[PDB]
């Protein structure tokens, strides 16, 4: 699993 | 447009007097952070602007700027240790948690995803996190009859922020916030979401990563058969996690481990142990291995359900890191077993996989073979059969193996080497 994610478009 | 704006425009939109030129210059921030490769985090830093965005986040008033504020923050603390640091310098976790209860949304969601990029940093982070009180209110995110009347974006969302709080170790996270924790992610790991599936089992896999007291608060919640049905997903991303758990479990209390078997894990693995993913085939093996040190009626139940011949396929055939797997749990089988359970690992074709292993370049696979062979002739004599066995050994190529580690760079190596050469050749 990710430890961080952003948010992106 | 709010599009492509330079990091001094935003500047100056923000340090306006003005709400709604500080709304548009937080947007155009927003997509610099979320719409470029390289977004350029260290330049909005340097400017000064993480304060400003988590004042914004206060803005009841003005909910578009709290969404906004909320998403380039959220994109901030995704990156570096340093820069999600700036994010909590600048004042973002109680401004955070009080987001929660928003009646928007989606600006909850984005306070959750905030939180869980903040406390997926590490151990101290995610413990700041839970000291400024952010579970109860995530909990009451959750508090309804039926998780399926939430959007499916929004419970994967807090079901990963909900594992990233349960993540990491040294230290692991306070026991009365996952005793607080386990009911809800209890209800997330029996919901029908792959995504939610996944994280739900990444999060007992790491409530399971520590001593036995930790993993009897799980095994006392009643997970292992739910785990053990995942342990059979056609979804790799659930069923990964799912081993890792089960996995974990079985380093505690032969008792712990008993729970497992009782619950079916062993009838899933004979095709984890045939699994086309090698890292599956690898965690597997190691899973069988901390069962195989267990009792003698435990070794039994691992003959009866028939993998034993896994066991010597995976010896014969796999990834190296594998094959180390399999001797481990070979060694720890020959070293707990009866008589009669290691007479029927040798008539399943032990021997030779177990010798072609001894030409690996790697000192510590050969030790663990070595103490198996030993632990093979002590049964033997016990039958008066060393002589047969011996016999066997030699036919395959073993002696002529055994015998160049005589001389070998490691100690214990040439010493237990020499004493089989001697004692039954």
């Amino acid at each position: 699993e990710r430890r961080k994610r952003a948010k992106v478009e | 447009g709010t599009v492509n704006w330079s990091v001094e425009d935003i500047v100056k939109g923000i340090n306006s007097n003005n709400l709604e030129s500080q709304l548009q210059a937080t947007q155009a921030a927003r997509k610099l952070l979320s719409r470029e490769k390289q977004p350029p985090i260290d330049n909005i830093i340097r400017a000064g602007l993480i304060p400003k965005f988590v004042s914004f986040l206060g803005k009841t008033d003005c909910s578009p700027i709290q969404f906004e504020s909320a998403w380039a923050l959220t994109n901030i603390a995704s990156g570096t240790s340093e820069q999600t640091k700036a994010v909590v310098d600048g004042g973002a976790i109680p401004a955070f948690i009080s987001l929660l209860a928003s009646p928007h949304a989606h600006i909850s969601e984005q306070a959750v995803w905030a939180l869980g990029n903040i406390a997926g940093d590490g151990s101290a982070f995610r413990d700041l996190v839970i000291k400024h009180g952010a579970i109860d209110p995530l909990l009451a995110l959750l508090a309804v009859p039926d998780l399926s009347t939430l959007a499916c974006g929004y419970l994967r969302n807090l079901t990963w922020t909900l594992s990233n709080l349960c993540r990491n170790k040294n230290p692991a996270p306070p026991l009365d916030a996952v005793e607080q924790i386990l009911p809800t992610l209890v209800r997330l790991l029996h919901h029908n979401d792959p995504e939610v599936l996944a994280d739900s089992c990444w999060a007992i896999s790491y409530l399971t990563d520590g001593p036995n007291e930790r993993i009897e608060m799980v095994v006392k919640k009643g997970v292992v058969p739910q785990l053990v049905k995942l342990l059979g997903a056609t979804e790799l991303p659930i069923v990964t996690p799912a081993l890792r758990a089960i996995g974990n479990i079985v380093t505690g209390t032969d008792e712990q481990t008993q729970k497992v078997i009782d619950a079916g894990a062993l009838a899933v693995f004979p095709s984890l142990l045939t699994n086309p993913k090698t890292n599956i085939q690898k965690e597997a093996t190691w899973t069988m291995s901390n069962i195989t040190a267990g009792r003698q009626d435990q070794i039994q139940q691992v003959v009866n359900h028939g993998l034993v011949p896994f066991l010597v396929g995976v010896l014969s055939k796999a990834d190296f890191k594998t094959q180390k797997e399999a001797a481990w749990a070979i060694t720890n089988y020959t070293s707990g077993g009866t008589v009669e359970q290691i007479v029927y690992l040798v008539h399943c074709g032990i021997i030779e996989p177990l010798m072609n292993l001894l030409s690996a370049k790697d000192t510590k696979i050969i030790q663990v073979i070595l103490d198996a062979i030993s632990n093979i002739f002590q049964a033997a004599e016990k039958l008066g059969e060393t002589e047969k066995l011996s016999i066997m050994i030699e036919e395959c190529g073993g002696l002529d193996k055994i015998e160049a580690l005589q001389r070998h760079e490691n100690e214990s190596v040439y010493k237990a080497s020499l004493n089989l050469i001697e004692k039954y050749f």
